[PDB]
């Protein structure tokens, strides 16, 4: 796992150390990204993958 | 008896012709081209030289900004004091357009508790109750000053999320094109369109003096609470000088000879139901008499409040530097053609009381009117597994195929498949199991089951009937 | 009477649809045979071939990414295409009612 | 697929807008062990086995 | 099975035959193609490089003059005074022209609260209310209206209206360089004004390999309302048909064909004078009558085009001028359209005479009792198709341009029955009473209206065949 | 002695069904559509938005000969198999009768391509075979039936090289020289490729007609051809598949000469037995022709190695399609004969019943309704046939009314090609064919149905 970073500006530099420091290129059975939403306008989550 | 008939025959072939002469006049020669050449200069145009979007296929609410001061203001005004504009050399733009927002306020929706430290702000969806009353922005005239619906003229819209008020923060545009630029610019640069916005609507008129038809075009964007554009267009043709040609004459002529034919029809009825069989619905001939009577009167009604309510073309004649306000005209219009497109339907319908000359006829109608009870009989079982199954398919595929979204376009989609008119690549990708199920089981049910047990009640009944017809016919 | 025959006439129905199905295997083994053989030159196979699937073949009226996806489905759109043979079905029920 | 994170979604989880975030996003990667091997371009339609 | 029916099937087929060889003379292949590269040629290409826009998707006057300066002269003048030929085979006869038809300013009635703001009105394009006055610099014949009768024109029919045959009219030139100088100081002194409601190009070609003449014929309507609406013509035409021994051929057919039907023809007459007068009770006497009826027309026809040939002879005579050859034209649409439907009339009257065996004439007597209940049924689809397409044209008539005009919505409604009809147009024109016209409609079509046609087909071929087979086990 | 013959039949399917097997997944049709794409669908170059498929003009054909088509030919890999060649077919000036009223503007016109029109004489400089009309029997060519016209095989030809630079040389002077001129009537270009990493051949061949009016018509044909070669136990198993079903063959012919041995002409009365001779001899020409287009494998790879003359293989592609067009109509006959089997219960005994009883009836009115198809087809034909592309030839016309009964209408170009009498024939067709022809038949199979039903239920009641 890797959690991609908190702030805007921290977030490019882990996916550039992600980059450039082996990691996807050579096994990489998946990918596996994952998020959430929340609408409290409507109150309702969404499960994005 | 049949002399009676040659009577009621004639009576009903005059009313019919009249009907139909009315019908003719009042669709006239085409005028699908004024609409289609005005929707595809406001519809079809790019927002601009780079972008492929128009309007019909908006995405954000910059695609709108620039859509507003772009090919609006393009198909607007047209060069050729300050002179009018000629859209296409021959409509003439009356008056000024005029543009409305209508928004909620902020604190509508009541976030949960534990969440109340990363989020604070909420807008709820759009409501009457929770509808924004206050200035904002830099508040100086029209456009940040709340308005209200008898202030403005307005009226409900019913578009497709919800129905939207009359009120709201409106800005009337100018006659030429670099004021209207410069209040748009104005409008964008002190940020008008925030999150609280909740539809915006666009309204202008056109006349095209060479045929006496007016033009009414209102546009209307809806930003939902979940986010997303939804556009909308409607375009109405109006005709509010009627009297100018011998044409017109003769179309009112046919009107007062109309409002005779209905007083009569209602007088016969009236007179017959007093005296006689005052039962007298168990006919099927006589519901179809009081329904036609009834959509009649309506229109006649709605044309009487319609035509008599011109006050506002005499209230624009007198200034022509102000928005006119045409969309209760076209409203009763709209509601006109639908009634007297009903009407028409039901008088042709009535048609068949009198095709009954020969036996190939009258064997014909024994038949429908006996199996009418039998098909009634199935048809609720046809249409209970209908709806069984257009339930299913809303609550399974409802929220990712685009076309179960709704319980009646469950129901259109199902009426379709029954045509072939299906594409199964959606319904398959948004279930792997359940959904071939649902499509198969939907077909093989529909076209081997239910379509044959109607034919075989229809055959049955048609050869019961012929065959007592010619048992007592050669047996007497 | 009228669930009443849809539960007489069952037999009927089920030999009827196996009939279909083996004689819709048969014309679909003909047609994949057929096809797949070279690039256009207006020949006769194509033209006894070209009495289904929209324009002398259309690789069985759904993709062949999504006909490795559900055949079932597939079954379903070609028995919505040829509606007109399920009308034999009627034959039996008419009888029955 | 760096690009297309760099460019589309990372714009959108810290660019504040409309659905709230609720929870930082994550992206877990399968090794499998058993790195593969390029194959001639063939049918395809692999069912990666 | 005796001699007089056999007589008349022999008479029947050699009657065929000729009809056949006749039609497969006329329709032969690389006829298709000639007209289908001269429509490539003129309407896909775009209108300049820079454009995308060809002639079928014209959409304003600019469009229009950029159309007949760019591809138009293009397509028209080709390099090797030099002649011009278009592909290397098809040789541009004379020269072409463009006519243009014009209302006048007034020929309205402006209302009177607008009177103040609107000054020139221009009603859509009628016979009664067109401009006949001179305009612009009144010089030359584009500046001057030309009768019907002087301009040896006929009425077009185009889409929205029927226009005359006269009009301004201007003769272009064999060379690109006067044409193009031509239209540009047409261009430059402004002719198409707000008035202006149809224009027309005119030109034709030979192709002197084959032998077929190939006239064109472009037109572009602007309607009241603003816009621009394009429609072409492309027709190939023969008119030095004895060339070869096929020719001759085909003449020999011809004069075979004018003797049969006057044999017909005496044989109807002497039939009904006394002997079984009003005989008009059968349906193979019907058949017979409008099959006549339909080739004496033809004939006539065909004798009345052929003998007009001094067009062609006129401009032989001088082969600077404009070929006129829109009437050929129109006479010989005319003549393909009655071949056709008397062709398919002889080819269905074949009934008569297949009854050889007990199973065809089985058939024969279902299909011949199965008329009455068919039409007496029919009567009532088409009211209730009616009153549906007069619903349908009142409530989108004016949206979805499947629906803009009466045809156009029985044509609509036919289509929808094979389920090639979008819906999705038609839900958005109307929301309510949209969706219910088109459910209703379906239902009463596909599960009520059917299944009354195979009911009443069903029982009357029970019916005929207990009658037949009664008749014949009771001998 | 049902059950008997029963797991025969059952055996013989089976067989048939691994032989479809593998003859339908040998992977060959991917092959061809990929070079199709490097061939055709290749822009002839960058600066250009034109293919082969949308040729257009006599320069563009040049621009393609040196261009797409030399980068395709000289590179997944493929291997050429000799030399390719080209040749063209012409006509001759003065082939043509212009009318005296007009014969002093025009001077030349060439007649549509004809054998008695087709010219025979030199042209150009008279160097080699490309300017020198070389007999039919000289090339060992044949009949063609292209798109407009039957073309005879024996033109002006010239072979390439086999190096690129070669090939650019002699296309570069081919064109100096005018060699197409107003006569030419048809080009053809003909090759054949290996793709090393493969085992397959393939034959190519192009067309390019030049209509007498016109503009180009471009046209295509690339034939696979597969080669047995065995490398693992799928090869021997198919091959072991393969002579089981010749066995069984066998076991059908002697069978059915035992049974007709004692049965001269009570034999063909039935239909059981006249499908099977109709199998058998289906089957017996297939084996026949692979067991003799087998015998070329030696020809076949005796061109690869350093031959530069060029090979001849299109009797090969033409046996190859004969035999790929006799299997789907064998298997068909024999998924037929499987409801010949099934006959187990008294439902499908009364349905067999009905359709027996019904078929000469269906027979009949078929007959009736093609006679009627026929007759619209016909006037389709003469009012359309000339401007809408869908009615061009007959046999289009025949396919597109097949296609409107399924529900596949444009009615754009019908009802723009004829305002009048264009929709007149479209809806009269619609309600002709959907509301009245189409019932008819099922009014025969349920009259049949209950004629046969009555006479089971009456005979069941004395019995
Ligand atoms: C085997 C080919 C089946 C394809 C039928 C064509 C599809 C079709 O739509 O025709 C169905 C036809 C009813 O008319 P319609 O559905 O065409 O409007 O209903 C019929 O006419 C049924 C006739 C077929 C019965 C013969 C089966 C041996
Ligand atoms: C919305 O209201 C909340 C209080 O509920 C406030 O904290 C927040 O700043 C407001 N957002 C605005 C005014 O944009
Ligand atoms: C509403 O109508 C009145 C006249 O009845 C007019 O004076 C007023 O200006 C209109 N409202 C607006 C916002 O123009
Ligand atoms: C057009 O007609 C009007 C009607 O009075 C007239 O005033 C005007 O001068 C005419 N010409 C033009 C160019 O408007
Ligand atoms: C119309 O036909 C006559 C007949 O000779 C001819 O003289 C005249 O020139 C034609 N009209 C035009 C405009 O050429
Ligand atoms: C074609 O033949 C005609 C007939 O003699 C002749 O006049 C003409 O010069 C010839 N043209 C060529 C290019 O050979
Ligand atoms: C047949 O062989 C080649 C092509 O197969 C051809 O060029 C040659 O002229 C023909 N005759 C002989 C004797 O090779």
């Amino acid at each position: 796992v890797q959690e991609l970073g908190l702030s805007l500006e921290e977030s490019r530099d882990r996916l550039r150390f992600l980059q450039l420091h082996n990691w996807l290129d050579n096994r990489s059975r998946a990918v596996f990204l994952e998020l959430t939403r929340y609408s409290p306008a409507v109150g309702l989550h969404a499960a994005v993958t | 008896y049949l002399k009676s008939v040659l009577r009621e025959l004639v009576t009903y072939l005059l009313f019919l012709i009249v009907l139909c002469i009315l019908t003719y006049g009042m669709m006239s020669s085409n005028v699908y081209y004024y609409t289609r050449m005005m929707s595809q200069l406001f519809l079809d145009t790019p927002v601009s030289k780079t972008e492929k979007t128009n309007f019909k296929t908006l995405s954000s609410m910059e695609d709108f900004w620039k859509f507003t001061e772009g090919s609006l203001l393009d198909g607007l005004y047209w060069k050729m004091a300050d002179n009018r504009s000629f859209i296409f050399y021959e409509n003439l733009l009356l008056g000024v357009p005029r543009i409305r927002q209508l928004r909620v306020r902020n604190g509508s929706c009541s976030i949960p508790q534990d969440l109340r430290d990363e989020i604070k702000e909420c807008y709820d969806v759009y409501s009457v109750s929770s509808e924004d009353r206050a200035p904002f922005g830099p508040r100086n005239g029209t456009a940040w000053i709340y308005t209200s619906e008898k202030d403005l003229n307005g009226s409900s819209h019913w578009g497709i999320i919800a129905t939207y008020s009359g009120a709201g923060y409106y800005l009337d545009l100018s006659r030429t094109r670099e004021e209207t630029a410069a209040q748009v610019a104005s409008l964008k640069k002190n940020v008008w369109l925030d999150r609280g916005t909740r539809a915006t609507f666009i309204d202008f008129s056109v006349y095209n003096a060479n045929i006496n038809l007016f033009c009414v075009v209102r546009l209307l964007v809806e930003f939902p609470a979940t986010g997303g554009v939804i556009p909308s267009w409607q375009f109405q043709p109006l005709k509010l000088i009627r009297y100018v040609t011998t044409f017109d004459f003769f179309l009112a002529a046919c009107e007062i000879i109309f409002c005779f034919f209905i007083f009569y029809y209602v007088v016969e009825e009236i007179l017959e139901i007093r005296i006689h069989k005052l039962h007298y619905f168990r006919s099927f001939w006589n519901c179809l008499d009081v329904v036609i009577v009834v959509l009649s009167v309506v229109a006649i009604g709605i044309n009487i409040y319609r035509t008599s309510n011109v006050e506002v073309l005499l209230q624009f004649l007198e200034d022509q530097n102000t928005f006119p306000n045409f969309e209760h005209l076209a409203y009763w219009q709209i509601q006109f053609n639908n009634i007297a497109a009903v009407t028409v339907f039901f008088v042709w319908i009535k048609l068949f009381k009198f095709i009954n000359f020969n036996r190939t006829m009258s064997q014909l109608s024994t038949t429908m009117s006996r199996c009418a009870k039998d098909l009634f009989g199935f048809a609720i079982m046809f249409f209970i597994i209908f709806l069984a199954y257009a339930q299913l398919a809303y609550l399974v595929f409802g929220t990712q195929v685009d076309d179960f979204s709704t319980f009646q376009e469950c129901i259109f989609t199902q009426f379709r498949i029954i045509l072939g008119d299906i594409n199964f690549a959606e319904i398959e990708e948004a279930n792997r199991v359940l959904g071939p199920i649902y499509f198969t089981t939907f077909v093989f049910f529909m076209f081997f089951i239910l379509l044959n047990m109607f034919l075989a009640i229809i055959n049955d009944t048609y050869s019961e009937v012929k065959s007592d017809l010619a048992q007592q016919k050669a047996e007497m | 009477v009228f669930g009443k025959t849809l539960c007489r006439a069952l037999p009927e129905l089920l030999g009827v649809t196996l009939g279909l199905v083996v004689l819709g295997v048969a014309y679909a083994q003909l047609a994949i045979l057929l096809v797949s053989s070279c690039v256009d030159s207006l020949w006769s196979v194509a033209q006894a071939l070209l009495v289904l699937c929209p324009g002398t073949g259309l690789s069985t009226l759904c993709p062949a990414e999504s006909w490795h996806l559900s055949p079932l489905l597939c079954v379903g759109l070609w028995a919505l295409r040829l509606w007109g043979a399920l009308r034999l079905g009627a034959v039996i029920l008419r009888w029955r009612y | 697929l760096w690009p297309w994170m760099a460019h589309v979604l990372l714009p959108y989880v810290h660019g504040n807008q409309s659905s709230p975030e609720l929870g930082p996003p994550r992206l877990r990667q399968v090794r499998l062990q058993e790195a593969l091997y390029p194959d001639p371009p063939g049918p395809r339609v692999h069912t990666c086995s």
